[PDB]
């Protein structure tokens, strides 16, 4: 159960983005590694 | 909704200001997030949070 | 505490007959004082 | 301003409360020979 | 044939009921999630300065008064990064392998 991707921020995670910390999202998305897989 | 230098009773700051649902108890009047930083305030004129 | 004396309060139903009840609550402050006087010793009052 | 001050031994204390201070006529007032603080700076007086 | 199919199965019925399996993988996670919520708690110290909070240093003391309390919160915070950034680091070499 992840705390959080980046999946459209518009809670740990709300004082990370108030203190600069930043979850970035992957290159391959969750779809083009089931793809690859 | 405006990005504001605010304060309030010496909150000082820079943050867009918003309306809160959060139900506070009549004693209340800062709240504080998972930071140990301030989230809410109770406007020490009029007393919507 | 250092000057200062308050007091916080809770009420609630139950239904014991000789007992403190099992359970959680909490007390919520009521007022502030600052007295800023040694206290040592405590007294109840009640009426008849 | 009182009219007579009180022994140090008996340092007499005074609250302040449900009241606007203005402390611009404090540190603008001459008549102190020594006005130091100890954790704030007396500018932002006003301002707190 | 039956075999593997029964094996496929038993996979599935395994990773549907237990609570233990991903404990590899959960506690890489786990980790990242609490290394943030200490970095974040960091900004919650003293350092031994006057607050934590640093506005509460600005709109209380002067320039000159300020610059031993912001320099004891930089004393704390860069350290506090240059903590994290190191166990990052050797977290990510773990990964890396
Ligand atoms: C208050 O009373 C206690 C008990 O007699 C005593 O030990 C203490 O020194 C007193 N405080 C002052 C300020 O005299």
């Amino acid at each position: 159960t992840l705390a959080d991707a980046g999946f459209i921020k518009q809670d740990l995670i709300c004082a990370q983005k108030f203190n600069g910390l930043t979850v970035l999202p992957p290159l391959l998305t969750d779809e083009m590694i089931a793809q690859y897989t | 909704n405006k990005c504001v230098n605010f304060n309030f009773n010496g909150l000082t700051g820079t943050g867009v200001l918003t309306e809160s649902n959060k139900k506070f108890l009549p004693f209340q009047q800062f709240g504080r997030d998972i930071a140990d930083t301030t989230d809410a305030v109770r406007d020490p004129q009029t007393l919507e949070i | 505490i250092d000057g200062y004396f308050k007091i916080y309060s809770k009420h609630t139903p139950i239904n014991l007959v000789r007992d403190l009840p099992q359970g959680f609550s909490a007390l919520e402050p009521l007022v502030d004082l600052p007295i800023g006087i040694n206290i040592t010793r405590f007294q109840t009052l009640l009426a008849l | 301003n009182a009219t007579r001050f009180a022994s140090v031994y008996a340092w007499n204390r005074k609250r302040i409360s449900n009241c606007v201070a203005d402390y611009s006529v404090l540190y603008n007032s001459a008549s102190f020979s020594t006005f130091k603080c100890y954790g704030v700076s007396p500018t932002k007086l006003n301002d707190l | 044939a039956n075999q593997f199919n029964s094996a496929i199965g038993k996979i599935q019925d395994s990773l549907s009921s237990t609570a233990s399996a991903l404990g590899k993988l959960q506690n890489v996670v786990n980790q990242n999630a609490q290394a943030l919520n200490t970095l974040v708690k960091q900004l919650s110290s003293n350092f031994g300065a006057i607050s934590s909070v640093l506005n509460d240093i600005l709109s209380r003391l002067d320039k000159v008064e300020a610059e031993v309390q912001i320099d004891r919160l930089i004393t704390g915070r860069l350290q506090s990064l240059q903590t994290y950034v190191t166990q990052q680091l050797i977290r990510a070499a773990e990964i890396r392998a």
